[PDB]
């Protein structure tokens, strides 16, 4: 997250921290995700496309810190890693959405608590109007040039951009589709960045907190005329519905 | 900043 503020898991209790175990024992951070039901985390396919093997991954819930344990956290193996069949990328990542079925060594899913809660999915094709302020959360870079990820969870606020504005050549041209959502800061001073992918774009939609988007792609970070691009969740409900029975 | 430092290329072999 470029700019914004530091936070804890209590302020985004559905946030999932996804790690990969390497051949050798070392564990590295991959991407964020969102708990949508006790056994299901939703993320981005591009986070996993190169290493699609479920056994490599570890998922934490209730975790506020990157490389240290948070009191009350839960650790999970990935029982099933489901990637979107129609994924493709150019610069734009198409159909950038994945599902991770979570199971503890004890064979349990997520137990709701003060630091672990689910996020509601949106109603189909129901998104807030452009200019609406939404929040994004992640352990991603604080500066484009940074080598390290922050140790503490971060969040910021970006504003939804119309398909028409994001369509412009001096923005993203043809790269952005109707299945994607652009969001940015008016001054381009705050944004999601590398490491934030798979994480939640949350909007207040007719009274409730809603998983409107999933961090997907962008050209650099907090760059003028280059918004963050998010998978438009309300366009993938049938896909989410069928696959969450797998 | 090259593509390997952008959102979209996390956990990629070429990176």
């Amino acid at each position: 997250i470029i700019g914004g503020e530091f936070t804890t898991i209590e302020n985004q209790p559905w946030f999932a921290a996804i790690y990969r175990r390497h051949r050798g024992g070392s564990v590295t951070y991959v991407c964020g995700g969102s708990l949508i039901s006790p056994c299901w985390v939703i993320s981005a396919t591009h986070c996993f496309i190169d290493y699609p093997k479920k056994e490599d991954y570890i998922v934490y819930l209730g975790r506020s810190r990157l490389n240290s344990n948070t009191q009350g956290e839960m650790k999970f193996e990935v029982e099933n890693l489901i990637l979107h069949k129609d994924y493709s990328a150019t610069l734009a990542h198409h159909n950038d959405i994945a599902l991770l079925k979570i199971r503890s060594k004890e064979g349990r899913c997520a137990q709701p608590s003060r630091t672990i809660q689910t996020i509601a999915l949106p109603s189909m094709y129901n998104d807030p109007q452009f200019g609406t302020s939404c929040e994004i959360t992640g352990f991603g870079k604080e500066q484009s040039t940074d080598y390290l990820y922050p140790e503490q969870l971060k969040m910021t606020v970006v504003k939804l951009i119309s398909h028409r504005e994001c369509q412009q050549p001096h923005y993203y041209g043809s790269e952005v589709t109707t299945k994607m959502l652009c969001a940015a800061d008016p001054q381009w001073k705050t944004d999601s960045c590398q490491g934030d992918s798979g994480g939640p774009l949350v909007c207040s939609l007719q009274g409730r907190m809603t998983l409107t988007g999933i961090v997907s792609w962008g050209r650099g970070c907090a760059l003028k005329d280059k918004p963050g691009v998010y998978t438009r969740v309300s366009h993938f409900l049938p896909w989410i519905r069928s696959h969450t029975k797998e | 900043d090259g593509a390997c430092s952008w959102r979209g290329l996390e956990n990629h072999a070429m990176c």
